[PDB]
RNA sequence: UCAAAGAGUGCU
């Protein structure tokens, strides 16, 4: 719509409904929920440690990580 | 066979000229305009929100104010932009409200200026006159050069002085004639061309704390005494007429310009009482939104609105038919409101507080003084009813009723609701057992006694 | 009495002003009556009406044949400048028939159920399979609604700025365009919604199901206003007249049902339909349109209480009580996808798989249009002025009601431990005192309202 | 309390009627001062009622001499008489305080105002100029002011083509 | 179908002295989309008026 | 505010339909043409021809109503709002056009003529009000000073006020020789009718002009000196002689023109 | 060119 006047703006706000990195943002977010939850799982567990290593190796094997992390 | 179809003439709806206004066809078929009741309500609600946006009552202050607290405000009933003020420093000022500047300033009195009134003395355009009284036992008449008309071209300063045996505490001027009345230890009637009091009026030995001539029966006069009494006077008989004793003193009296027999009283008991001059055994209306003593009260020249200036640092606007303030005006800059007067166009409010400043306030906070277009007009009065109609709509009440009030005022308000609730509960407990306890009307609790019974 | 009387005359004055403005209205609706009693309004064939109407109207009638994504559902904007037609296989194009310019072109290859303009020509929403997609005037998609899944019906409320979608999932989505938020989510419990329609008077949704019950729905309330079954079979379509007095449906069992919303009573029932209606439509003038297979039959003055007004196919020996079809048109070798009247013009649009056709029917449109509500001649700058104002005047969802006239009526440590003990005792006393007051009140009401035992009664 | 306003133009004298009186208390407010600038608002305040063009160059100078000395010319006496009612006393706005006594002498029934309120209206008239004349033939003021310039200023010094 | 307390008036507004009076006036549309331009002008009009910049004297003897 | 004007006419068409003069279809056509004019007059770029066109169109509507009144009702005047409303509204449009365009002397002229023709319907006081504004707006136009002087010396025959109009006009325009001639011509007309009345009085039983002559030379000379001299006096002695000569030549032609006036009046000496 | 978005000017 046209630019709303001052009194129009004050009465009504957030009425402006109706390069994109959305996928990479989702890729980054998905990596977060892993390491957050992989922390939730107990440290002595063998299943968590291998799974953490597979992730670190693989984002390394990508080059998202320039060095081992 | 016969066929006709909906047919649009392009020239009719799309003008041939670029500058010609296109025709706006209109059909008032009710079905074509659905959701009346939701619609007007939404226009109502938007108006209340907008009203709080433009509610901008303060406009400015007059010059640099007075040195000491301002304790006498006198308005020129024949001019818009003329005002007379005085403070306890003994200085009196005459103001040009348009330019917010002083016409002239006088060190009139050695003591505190206890009364002021603007007059047109008929000594037996180019100048105006004002009368001042104080506790130094003198009343002085002054003349002011003004620029209202340019038909001439001086003699600016003291014109005449009235010496008195006792201190003068209040002054008012008769409208039709040059005579004026002063209230001190004894209320005295004076004539301009006569140095000593023409007539002596007094109910008794008690002194008089204020007086206000009626604006319509200008021959009637009313006064207030230190003994919590209101005395009525008549000039045709040259004698007092009526006295009523109330529970607590009244500080100011003003007569309703649209209702001559009707006057309001500024009282010390957080209240302003609306009285009919004919039957004073009761009141017409009582105004109870103040939290300290009410110092001054004034009527609108429209007659539908009253302000009351209180010791609680607030000015409250009341409707004559409603007993609670629709509006509250306050500022931390306003230290003790002692005088509240109107612009006699009924559009602005003049207030005087002991901090030494005389402030100007809009009567209607959201109204603006500029000339509006008919379209601007027709929309603005569309809101005022639509707010009036849906005034008790709860959300409309919430947004409309809300005001920013000082913390001292509400902390005073919340407590008095507690003492009053304690009284009602405790009295109500006595209704369970006491056989004979009369119900006391609110309109008669403040009256202690009246001399002339009817 | 004088106050009640005084209030009365302003209405008789106000309606008098309304009667005064009725003269101001520039033009009237159309007519079609035969000069000779032998001539019949159903006998007249559409090409003859095309001849009678002037050149511009012949241009106003549009016929375009295209088969790529058939069938095509036609939807018509409120202001009516712009046509939106959505193909079944997925092709949707937005265009203005009067101007002759296409607003945007979408060639997406996803099966499409329905489409509709939301607030203006500029923004419109098109229902794809398993999701709802919104497209700009430029053709760019702005957002896609994850909440709205598998909706075969799209319906938008102008005064409330809310898009309602009905789908086979049965979950009724309430989405507000201005706030960009889903107002409420509700499950019908009547299964998939076969038919969807809105009543303009009260802005109440109407849903159709296999059982035949019609559920009246609003965003505000948890469960529907009203449940009515008029047709034994599934209700394929629901039509509500412009006034809102009359509500019309066609059952899948060939039943046609005329109903009243305000009184919730059945006007007329017709079981003589040869085949179940594809869709049923109602004019602003009150004239109803029904399409069955390749034949479309229209009845004038159908929405009236009188039995003689009852629609009847053809006539029974030319009986005056029988109501003949006002206009009868059949598209040979064709099927009608949907019917959309053309508000503000005297035409009826009909949707087919071969293409979209517009038929000219006298009296179809409203005679005169209010400029403030909607204007076909709205310029680019005022449509923005109209848009912002209608936003400013947005109606809340909770404001929805069964009757617009009903709304607005008048109805630490140890010390804190000691603190609780006292408050409990303080609270306990109030209960005791309140009991004594209640008991004393009862005594007031009671007071207000063997020979030997009497001798011994004193003891 | 203003009703009529006397404005002098180098082409002639135009008197105006004040339809609406601007608020006197709120004269210094922001919004009212803007109304003076806005032509649409101003036309609601006042309206053109008369205009009397000067016959020629000679009249403009001798009136220009008379206006300056606070004097009333025969043209000023003529235009005012037909307009201001005999009438309590009709109120006329004049930019000059010195011209006030001269008007009062000729016309006892008119009272003159030159307060800031009168100045506010007079300023607006000068601001819009011939736009308020609503098409009345005033030629164009700018060259008339310029033409009256060497008519007025250069008279006082007593040069000669000598 | 219970009515929403949010939209029910708490008490009868002034100047109307009875509940039925208000349900009547409430069935007026004041808006111009339902009311003729002129008919708007009698409804639109406020009771208290004033003219800017003039003198409101006390009433003279009737 | 176009709708306001449209609404003021509603009672009238209702009266037209009620009396049966105009059908609802014909009434609608009159409304549609009326609507186009009102938007035209209220819009930007509106000109006087719009007022004239609307007045001319509205005048025709009055004529058809009058013809149909005798044709259908068979009545000279039907006692209802229709009779005086078209006539009232035309004056309203004249007021707006004259108010909107005070400059055009032509538009004012029809207004006076239109109201003058309907003398019974428009009081002579209303003609007075129009002239007072017109003289006030255009004081330097001699034709209007002689206009109202001619109207009332013939229709009303008020010599006192007819003297007054000229008496005002000469105050504003003392340099125009035409206005002096008409005020002399009126003066001898008053004397001759007075003397002819005196002759008639006997049957059933002037210097003042020469004074108007006297001053008429003096001021015309003064103004002619003011013109042709510009802002300043003329230093050269010789030119001042030609300036005097030019006035004498200008002045004599003014006098000779009046000698021709005397010949017309036979009764006067 | 249309087509959507800004920022000034004239004037009711």
């Amino acid at each position: 719509v046209r630019k709303l006047k001052h009194h129009e703006q004050k009465l009504l706000k957030k009425v402006d409904f109706l390069e994109d990195y959305h996928k990479y943002n989702r890729i980054c977010g998905d990596i977060r929920r892993l390491a957050n939850k992989l922390s939730l799982l107990p440290p002595t567990d063998p299943f968590r440690r291998k799974h953490e290593q597979l992730l670190l190796d693989k984002l390394y094997a990508m080059g998202v990580l320039t060095t081992k992390s | 066979m016969k066929i006709k179809t909906i047919k649009r003439s392009a020239d009719d709806y799309v003008p041939v000229k670029s500058t010609q206004e296109s025709q706006m066809p209109r059909n008032l078929n009710p079905e074509l305009h659905p959701f009346e009741r939701a619609r007007e309500y939404t226009k109502a609600l938007n108006a209340t929100k907008l009203e709080r946006m433009f509610a901008k009552p303060f406009v400015g202050q007059l010059g640099y104010g007075h040195r000491d607290g301002v304790y006498a405000i006198a308005k020129n009933y024949g001019s818009l932009n003329k005002l007379a003020t005085g403070s306890a420093d003994g200085v009196i000022k005459y103001w040009n409200m348009s330019t917010r500047e002083e016409f002239v300033s006088f060190k009139a009195h050695y003591g505190l200026v206890t009364g002021l009134c603007v007059t047109q003395p008929r000594f037996h355009k180019s100048q105006n006159f004002m009368l001042s009284c104080s506790d130094d036992k003198t009343v002085k008449l002054w003349s002011i050069n003004v620029d209202d008309y340019s038909n001439k071209n001086n003699e600016e300063g003291l014109i005449r002085t009235f010496d008195g045996e006792s201190a003068f505490q209040g002054i008012d001027s008769h409208r039709e004639n040059s005579t004026f009345a002063t209230g001190g230890a004894k209320i005295h009637l004076w004539d301009v061309n006569r140095l000593k009091p023409v007539s002596d009026l007094s109910w008794g030995a008690d002194n008089i704390t204020s007086l206000k001539f009626n604006q319509n029966e200008t021959d009637i006069l009313a006064s207030t005494g230190s003994d919590n009494s209101i005395v009525l006077y008549d000039l045709r008989t040259n004698s007092p007429t009526q006295k009523i004793v109330q529970t607590m003193r009244t500080n100011a009296i003003c007569w309703n310009p649209m209702e001559a027999f009707n006057f309001v009283t500024a009282n010390e008991d957080h209240n302003a009482y609306y009285y009919d001059m004919r039957n004073l055994s009761r009141s017409l209306n009582v105004f109870k939104d103040h939290v300290s003593a009410v110092m001054d009260v004034d009527f609108s020249p429209t007659g539908d609105e009253i302000v009351t200036g209180s010791y609680d640092k607030s000015i409250r606007i009341y409707k004559t038919n409603h007993g609670h303030s629709r509006e509250i005006y306050h500022t931390k800059r306003m230290q003790h409101v002692f005088q509240v007067k109107y612009s006699m166009d009924s559009k602005y409010i003049i207030s005087g507080s002991d901090d030494g400043n005389v402030r100007l306030w809009r009567s209607k906070a959201w109204e603006r003084s500029n000339v509006k277009t008919t379209r601007e007009k027709n929309k603005l009065e569309y809101d005022e009813k639509l707010k009036e109609r849906f005034r008790h709509m709860p959300e409309i009440k919430r947004i409309s009723r809300h005001r920013h009030v000082p913390q001292v005022i509400k902390k005073a308000q919340e407590i008095k609701n507690i003492e009053l609730s304690s009284i009602k509960r405790r009295e109500a407990n006595e209704r369970r057992t006491r056989k004979d306890m009369p119900y006391i009307s609110e309109r008669k609790k403040q009256i202690v006694g009246t001399v002339h019974k009817y | 009495r004088a106050g009640l009387k005084k209030i009365d005359e302003q209405y008789k004055k106000a309606v008098s002003s309304a009667a005064a403005t009725d003269y101001l209205l520039p033009e009237s609706n159309g007519y079609l009556e035969p000069e000779n009693e032998l001539e019949k309004t159903f006998k007249v064939q559409q090409s003859e009406i095309k001849s009678s109407v002037d050149v511009s109207t012949a241009n106003k009638a549009l016929d375009l044949s295209l088969k790529e994504f058939g069938p095509y559902h036609i939807k018509y904007a409120k202001n009516g400048t712009h046509l939106l037609i959505t193909g079944r296989k997925g092709h949707v194009a937005s265009m203005d028939w009067r101007k002759g310019q296409l607003r945007a072109e979408l060639f997406l290859n996803e099966t499409c159920h329905s489409a509709t303009y939301l607030q203006n020509e500029q923004y419109f929403a098109v229902a794809q399979k398993k999701y709802t997609f919104i497209y700009d005037h430029e053709g760019t998609e702005l957002h896609r609604l994850k909440q709205h899944i598998e909706a075969r019906h799209l319906d938008f409320l102008p005064y409330h700025y809310l898009l309602v979608t009905a789908g086979e999932t049965g979950w009724l989505k309430y989405h507000d365009v201005s706030t960009g938020q889903l107002v409420s989510e509700l499950r019908t419990k009547a299964g998939p919604t076969m038919a969807m329609a809105q009543n303009p008077w009260n802005a109440v949704m109407h849903l159709g199901h296999s059982n035949g019950t019609v559920s009246l729905w609003s965003p505000s309330m948890p469960e529907p206003l009203v449940k009515l079954l008029s047709a034994r079979g599934p209700v394929n379509s629901i039509a509500i007249d412009r006034s809102g007095y009359y509500m019309a449906t066609t059952g899948a069992d060939r039943s046609m049902k005329i109903w009243d919303i305000r009184n919730f009573k059945q006007l007329h029932s017709v079981e003589s339909l040869p085949t179940p209606g594809t869709n049923v439509s109602i004019s602003d003038t009150g004239l109803l349109a029904l399409s069955r297979g390749p034949h479309v039959t229209l009845w004038k003055d159908a929405l009236k209480l009188s039995g003689d007004s009852k629609p009847c196919f053809g006539s029974m020996g030319g009986n005056p009580h029988r109501n003949t079809p006002y206009m009868s048109h059949l598209f040979a070798g064709n099927k009608v996808e949907n019917l959309g009247f053309v508000p503000f013009e005297d035409l009826l649009g009909v949707g087919h798989q071969t293409g979209i056709t517009n038929l000219i029917v006298p009296g179809a449109g409203e005679a005169n249009y209010d400029a403030l509500e909607l204007n076909p001649f709205e310029t680019k700058k005022q449509r923005q002025e109209q848009e912002v104002r209608t936003l400013l005047n947005k109606l809340p969802a909770d404001t929805i009601t069964l009757d617009p006239n009903s709304i607005g009526s008048v109805d630490s440590g140890l010390r804190s431990f000691l603190r609780k003990k006292t408050q409990n005792v303080i609270d306990e006393r109030k209960l005791r005192v309140q009991k004594q007051l209640d008991k004393e009140k009862n005594i007031r009401k009671r007071n207000h309202q063997d020979v030997i035992e009497e001798a011994l009664s004193r003891f | 309390p203003i009703e009529y306003l006397l404005f002098e133009e180098p082409t002639g004298y135009a008197v105006f009627k004040v339809k609406l009186q601007q608020d006197d208390i709120g004269s210094r407010l922001k919004e009212v001062q803007e109304q003076i600038n806005d032509f649409g608002a101003f036309t609601k305040l006042i309206e053109l009622v008369s205009f009397a063009p000067f016959k020629g160059a000679a009249e403009a100078l001798e009136n220009a001499n008379d206006i300056s000395e606070g004097l009333v010319s025969e043209s000023l006496k003529a235009i005012l008489d037909l307009n201001l009612p005999k009438a309590k006393n009709i109120t006329l706005a004049i930019s000059d305080k010195n011209l006030g006594p001269s008007i009062k002498e000729e016309f006892p029934y008119v009272d003159c105002i030159s307060n800031e309120l009168a100045q506010d209206l007079i300023r607006g008239v000068r601001l819009h100029g011939e736009k308020l004349f609503k098409g009345l033939q005033s030629g164009d003021l700018e060259r008339a002011q310029l033409g009256l310039g060497h008519a007025y200023s250069r008279a006082k010094v007593k040069f000669s083509v000598q | 179908n219970k009515k929403n307390l949010k939209y029910q008036s708490s008490a009868v507004p002034f100047p109307f002295e009875n509940r039925e009076q208000y349900e009547r006036s409430l069935r007026m549309p004041i808006g111009q989309e339902w009311t003729s331009r002129a008919s708007h002008q009698e409804l639109i009009k406020p009771r208290i008026m004033t003219k800017p910049g003039q003198v409101i004297d006390p009433l003279k003897a009737p | 505010k176009t709708r306001y004007y449209l609404e003021q006419c509603i009672p009238e068409m209702d009266d037209l339909v009620e009396k049966g003069l105009f059908t609802k279809n014909e009434v609608s056509l009159i409304m549609k043409k009326r609507t186009d004019f009102e938007h035209r007059l209220n819009s930007r770029g509106s000109s006087i021809n719009d007022y004239i066109k609307y007045i001319n169109y509205e005048s025709n509507v009055n004529k058809l109503r009058a013809k149909r009144c005798k044709r259908i009702l068979q009545v000279k005047k039907t006692n209802s709002l229709s009779d005086w409303s078209i006539q009232q509204r035309i004056g309203f449009i004249y007021q707006r056009g004259t108010n909107k365009f005070p400059q055009d002397l032509k538009f004012w002229a029809m207004y006076l003529n239109y109201m003058k023709a309907r003398g019974n319907q428009t009081s002579y006081k209303k003609i007075h009000n129009i002239y007072n504004q017109l003289l006030k707006l255009h004081p330097t136009n001699v034709d209007i000073w002689i206009s109202c002087a001619k109207y009332e010396y013939e229709v009303h025959a008020n010599f006192k006020s007819c003297r007054n109009i000229f008496q005002n006009g000469l105050r504003f325009n003392p340099d125009v020789p035409k206005l002096w001639y008409e005020y002399v011509k009126f003066e001898l007309n008053f004397i001759t009718k007075l003397i002819n009345r005196r002759k008639v009085m006997g049957l059933i039983n002037g210097d003042i002009a020469l004074t108007i002559f006297d001053v008429c030379m003096k001021t015309l000379g003064k103004h002619y000196i003011n013109k042709h001299k510009g802002y300043y006096a003329i230093s050269d002695s010789k030119m001042n002689i030609e300036l005097n000569k030019e006035t004498l030549n200008y002045l004599f032609s003014e006098s000779l023109r009046y000698i021709k006036l005397f010949d017309e009046f036979l009764d006067l000496e």
